[PDB]
């Protein structure tokens, strides 16, 4: 019983958690640097342009 | 002619350059530096110098070359060093004496005050020539025969052939006439890094690349005139592998490019390479050096010639092919190499991309790779070379997600994937067999059908024992060894047994330092043959492993015998062996 | 007629940078004329010119601004826009990324000189379509099957055999037949393709014996990054002529669209407009409508065009903004997955992302079976439900699988084994396959098929 | 008549919508019910294809009239529209069979018409539908993808080198879209007899 409850524990740590949290940090990822970091440089590429 | 204007960092404007052209290298300031021209707006140039800017006075002359960024090709190309711009180390040190590398050297490519043995060949002085004829041959050194092909985009009937005798660059050993103006053509072809250099029809990849090592040559093999990639950070399997290739492989010259990586590595490499001596099928012993050229730009060196290195090796390569020669270039590190050129984007201020790479790199990577392959040569005699890239990779923390890494695999036919893994568990070749392929072996399945009919099919079932091998694995783990069947306990010790003797290589052993292809398909045979002959008598796993004692000795031995008996002796003894273990398996059936 | 004008040829060129080259005093300039570009070394390039402002001009050069000196090179104003020589004599060729002939042929004598990036179609005089396809592979044409009008595209990553598939549908395409003049011409663009694939792709299209009726648009990698944006433009303006101005209808296929999205990438960052996601250019909504949005029917004219684009998600990700954006625009997808090919099967279409919207259409009582529907249907839902149980049985076990859910195990097990595995040349009919389909759908019971009625498949019998 | 595409219809006095939009799905009027007036909005992400609720909603609305106004959407739906909605038909109270065709205008532009005809197709459209609604009528619309319609508005702040908001949109995208929404609603006409038609925005925004 014991073994059981805790290979079902570890089954679905493997399988469920990990696999959840790990699309969360890409997803996260992309959207800082996919976006924000995108967008920064947009802008003060847009403010140079003005300069010139 | 032609002064700064304003310096600001490495960007520089100069003006009175209205006949400057796009990315033609020019000559900037009394040092003598070295940079290559991006804008021309108005009348003015705009020039990014390689080398610090530090010290530029405004209207310091600026001198144009009228070429973009080239390399001389041409004898004594062999055996040198050359940094990324196509700078002699080597005459560098010596004639400057000190060890620094002077800001704004001018010391040619190539010696040209040398002498080497010319010979032309048996063509007349009134005949006709076309670009890429192959006119004469030079002895640079012994045993790696120069030939001499007439530039291509240049072509005439022959007016003037240099007899054979001792000659220099300098000298003009060629000139001939294609309308009545006449030209004269020395031993030196120049040609632009960017460019290509000109071929007659792309063939198709007909020869794999023995690279010496069992695991690369049968399990994942690669052709002559294909890509390569090599997820090499830790092990030294890519210095292994460089070592390989240099030595045993079948190109009749090698080209490292080495760009942007620890200049202590380059060091080691660089004072291992002379160490390197390869004894010829003939006997005689000879060095790496003689057919060995190195383009090694450190982190030290400018960002510019950092991506430059790679384009001056791969056509470095491409003149070798000129002549037919199978030769093989060897990226240190593409990600080094991606690192240059995102920071020379930075610099421009391209818009960034996927992660901050600029959005050609792929594309870049894609016009870089898409050199290599088995070429028929431009202009005659007949001759076929080839050009293959082993370039490597070096993912970061071994997530191939990177758009470096994803374009590399995206382009790159055969992928060999060296593992951390294996390296810990003390593997010398440390190839990964779960993540490696071979994409061309549908294509070298002719010749590998033409050796032997029968070793495409050992190969299969090879590929299918190695991946049951992680199914009994798994199966292992989670019941044991005990459900296992007689059959499927007799797969899983061949598979073993694959693994600790054929599949690893031995490396440092004189017996196992290099495989030949034939020693390889032998021991294949010896063991799958073996395998089936042993499966399909479930028989008692116990009693056959008990009573296969020597059967199993002999399947280990046949990777330990050394290569001196030679291919007659050891194919004999290992065709022997393998019908004694036949006769085992089957008379106590 | 309007007297001819000889084109004027500039030599102010007054700036260079990047891949646009800057002109000057240019006298009437018009927007997007092509003009070529003569270098003082004498070598020719075309180049579009991208923004007029006064009587400036900012040229997109195409082969790359290297070598341009602002002082002895030469621009020649042609004053119209590009255009592509269209005929039906350009059958059973191969063109360049900008239609040059390499097949050691001499060049196209034009019927017309038609525009690339034509006017839209007055969606009015629209159509829809309404007639299946006889491709030559099964799972494609049972589920999600492909009209003779629509536009779908194959979603499968690098490294699968999604070119395989595609030489294999070329060479066996064909119509129902339940001819050969109005028959399917296949229009085959080749965007950014490898020198390998490019020999595979002629030798394989010339060994079927197709040639006849098949036109190769090649460009690869080596080629400029901007010469491959007008290749999908130049192949879908030859398909567009073929079909409606010809009759016979056409079977557009573009590999590697993920080439297509990575030019698009480099050219606008080169000019530096405003970024969408993932750094690409915030219209490329509109330029993979003008791709892909030409696939139809045509009211007053009896040809064809069919679509069936061929992308590759980058990180092996649908999220991905060029296979997101063309879902978005290309009415369905038929997807291959990775994981059904390390199961060694060699059409690895997984159907569970597949869906073709306009299969409602395209299915009815003219072609196929009253049944086909519903059985399309089961066969959809069912395999949800069965990886839903191979999820439970990974996280619970064994013994998690109940009386019901082994039997959805079982279903999928023996979905993925027969139904989805086809032979490399197997022209499998769709009543044949549909049999062993309704068997999937039988080996659960009778009664527990909530979806679908009884009746409805109980009309047709078994043996 | 004539009138500018930009201002809204003047009326009397707007006033609160209090009859429920049978649109004859379970889900839209069980669960989640909509107001003859107010305003919706589906997102329907990618592979989705929302226009069927769309047209469903369209041909099965209480609503007198419908302004069927899909921008920057696929021109296969537009002939699907133009092809079914006559052979199509429904039943009025008095008896007779007719078509829904005879009460639905399409103001649509495919994607591969030009970009900035986008939003005059917008703003065409609720104009219309306004007109409809002085008529007394409880006509509605359905704008398609107005998403397009933010594609549109960067890739013309793009041209103008206007100060990128968030994702290269301009700063009043949020503005303007609810300078469009917000015209929706029941209300008193102006002039007598005492028209009380209203006006439906079930709008729909296509994420990345």
């Amino acid at each position: 019983l014991t073994l059981d409850e805790a290979i079902k524990t570890t089954n679905r740590r493997v399988n469920a958690l990990e696999n959840v949290v790990k699309p969360r940090l890409e997803n996260t990822i992309t959207y800082i640097k996919g976006e924000l970091d995108e967008l920064e440089r947009e802008d003060f590429f847009r403010l140079k342009k003005i300069q010139g | 002619y032609g002064y700064v204007r304003k310096v600001s960092g490495p960007v520089v404007i100069a003006d009175g350059m209205n006949g400057a052209a796009m990315y033609e290298l020019v000559r900037v300031g009394h040092d003598n530096l070295i940079g290559e021209i991006i804008r021309l707006e108005g009348d003015s140039a705009t020039i990014q110098v390689y080398e610090e800017t530090a010290g530029l006075m405004v209207n310091d002359p600026v001198l144009r070359t009228h070429k973009p960024l080239s390399v001389e090709l041409g004898p004594g190309i062999l055996g040198n060093i050359f940094d990324g711009i196509q700078r002699p180390l080597k005459t560098i040190a010596i004639r400057s004496g000190d060890v620094y590398i002077p800001r704004g050297v001018s010391v040619p490519a190539l010696d040209k005050d040398t002498l080497w043995e010319f010979q032309p060949k048996k063509i007349g002085e009134g005949d006709l020539l076309t670009g890429g004829d192959l006119y004469a041959t030079v002895f640079e050194n012994s045993l790696m025969q120069h030939h001499v092909a007439l530039p291509p985009d240049a072509m005439g009937k022959v007016t003037y052939v240099a007899p054979a005798g001792q000659y220099s660059l300098k000298d003009t050993v060629l000139e001939l006439e294609f309308q009545g103006v006449k030209k004269s053509f020395t031993m030196l072809q120049a040609w632009p890094v960017r460019t290509p250099r000109p071929v007659s029809s792309k063939l198709a990849a007909d020869t794999p690349l023995l690279t010496g090592q069992r695991v690369l040559d049968a399990l994942f093999p690669s052709v002559l005139g294909g890509t390569c990639a090599i997820p090499g950070a830790f092990g030294c399997g890519k210095t292994v592998i460089s070592q390989a290739l240099s030595k045993y492989s079948n190109s009749d010259t090698v080209v490292y490019v080495g760009c942007g990586e620890r200049g202590n590595e380059m060091a080691e490499v660089l004072m291992d390479f002379p160490q390197l001596t390869m004894t010829l099928p003939d006997g005689r012993e000879e060095s790496v050096m003689k057919r060995t050229t190195l383009v090694a730009n450190t982190s030290n060196m400018p960002v510019a010639a950092r991506e430059a290195s790679i384009y001056t090796g791969i056509t470095i390569a491409e003149y070798f092919r000129d002549m037919g020669y199978n030769v093989s270039m060897m990226a240190d590190s593409t990600s080094r190499w991606a690192e240059a050129l995102r920071e020379i984007s930075g610099r421009l201020a391209e818009m960034p991309a996927d992660s901050g790479y600029p959005a050609y790199l792929a594309a870049r990577l894609a016009s870089f790779y898409e050199r290599a392959g088995k070429v028929k040569c431009l202009g005659g005699p007949e001759r076929t070379g080839s050009v293959t890239i082993v370039g490597a990779v070096s993912p970061p923390g071994g997530d191939f997600s990177d758009p470096v890494t994803s374009a590399t695999l995206s382009i790159v036919q055969v992928f060999w994937g060296l593992d951390k893994k294996l390296a810990q568990r003390k593997h010398f070749p440390s190839v990964n067999w779960l993540i490696s392929y071979s994409k061309y072996s549908t294509a070298l399945e002719s010749f590998y059908e033409q050796f032997d009919p029968d070793f495409i099919n050992i190969r299969t079932k090879a590929r299918e024992v190695l991946q049951r091998e992680d199914d009994l694995n798994e199966i292992v783990q989670l019941v044991g060894k005990d459900a296992l069947a007689e059959g499927d306990k007799i797969t899983l010790e061949t598979a073993k047994l694959l693994r600790e003797d054929y599949l690893a290589q031995n490396a440092f052993t004189p017996y196992d330092k290099f495989c030949p292809f034939y020693k390889s398909v032998w021991m294949m045979r010896n063991i799958i043959h073996f395998y089936n002959l042993a499966n399909q008598a479930v028989i008692t796993y116990t009693l056959i492993k008990h009573r296969l004692g020597d059967l199993f000795y002999r399947l280990v031995s046949q990777k330990f015998e050394d290569p001196a008996e030679g291919e007659p002796a050891l194919v004999a003894k290992f065709k022997k062996l393998h019908e004694d273990l036949t006769a085992g398996f089957r008379a106590l059936e | 007629e309007g007297t001819l004008e000889v084109a004027m040829e500039y030599r102010t060129v007054t700036g260079v940078a990047g891949p646009l080259v800057i002109l000057d005093k240019v006298k009437g300039p018009k927007y997007y004329e092509i003009v070529n570009i003569r270098l003082g070394d004498g070598t020719m390039r075309r180049g579009q010119v991208l923004e007029v402002d006064g009587e400036k001009a900012v040229v997109q050069v195409f082969e790359g601004t290297s070598g341009i000196d602002n002082k002895f090179t030469t621009v020649q104003f042609t004053g119209e826009v590009l255009k592509t020589p269209v005929s039906l004599d350009m059958l059973g060729r191969i063109f360049n990324g900008s239609g040059k002939p390499i097949d050691n042929g001499p060049p196209i004598l034009p019927e017309a000189y038609l525009d690339i990036s034509g006017s839209s179609i007055n969606p009015s005089e629209r159509t829809y379509p309404e007639e299946m396809i006889q491709t030559g592979i099964s799972t494609i044409d049972v589920m999600n099957s492909i009209a003779r009008g629509q536009k779908i595209p194959l979603f499968s990553a690098a490294g699968l055999p999604h070119n395989e598939i595609a030489a294999q549908i070329c060479r066996q395409a064909g119509l129902v037949k339940r001819g050969e003049e109005d028959n399917f011409a296949i229009v085959f663009a080749a965007m950014g393709v490898n020198m390998e694939t490019a020999q595979f792709f002629k030798r394989d299209f010339e060994e079927n014996g197709s040639m006849e009726r098949v036109t190769l648009f090649l460009n690869l990698a080596n080629d400029p990054t901007i010469e491959r944006i007008i290749t999908p433009r130049i192949a879908l303006t030859t398909a567009e002529y073929l079909a409606y101005e010809c009759g016979k209808h056409v079977l557009v296929i573009l590999t590697d669209m993920s080439s297509y999205a990575d030019a698009l990438r480099e050219v606008s960052a080169a000019r530096e407009e405003v970024p969408g996601r993932r750094g690409y250019p915030g219209y490329m909504y509109t330029d993979l409508a003008q791709i892909y949005e030409r696939a139809g029917r045509i009211e007053g004219r009896k040809g064809s065009i069919t679509q069936i684009p061929i992308l590759t998600m980058p990180n092996d990700d649908i999220t991905h903004p060029t296979p997101d954006l063309t879902g978005y625009i290309t009415e369905g997808q038929i997807y291959i997955d990775r994981q059904l090919q390390n199961r060694q099967i060699y059409p690895p279409i997984n159907v569970l992302p597949s869906l073709s919207r306009l299969m409602k259409s395209a299915i009815g009582e003219g072609m196929t079976r009253r049944d086909h529907s519903d059985v399309s249907n089961q066969l959809y839902a069912n395999y949800a439900i069965g990886k839903d149980v191979q999820a439970m049985k990974a996280v619970v076990g064994e013994e998690a699988l109940s009386s019901e859910d082994l039997l959805y195990l079982e279903f999928l097990d023996k979905f993925e084994r027969k139904f989805v595995a086809q032979g490399a040349y197997d022209s499998r009919n769709i009543f044949q396959s549909l049999d062993l389909a309704w068997t999937l759908l039988r080996i659960f019971p009778r009664e527990l098929l909530h979806r679908i009625p009884g009746k409805t498949l109980d009309q047709y019998y078994s043996r």
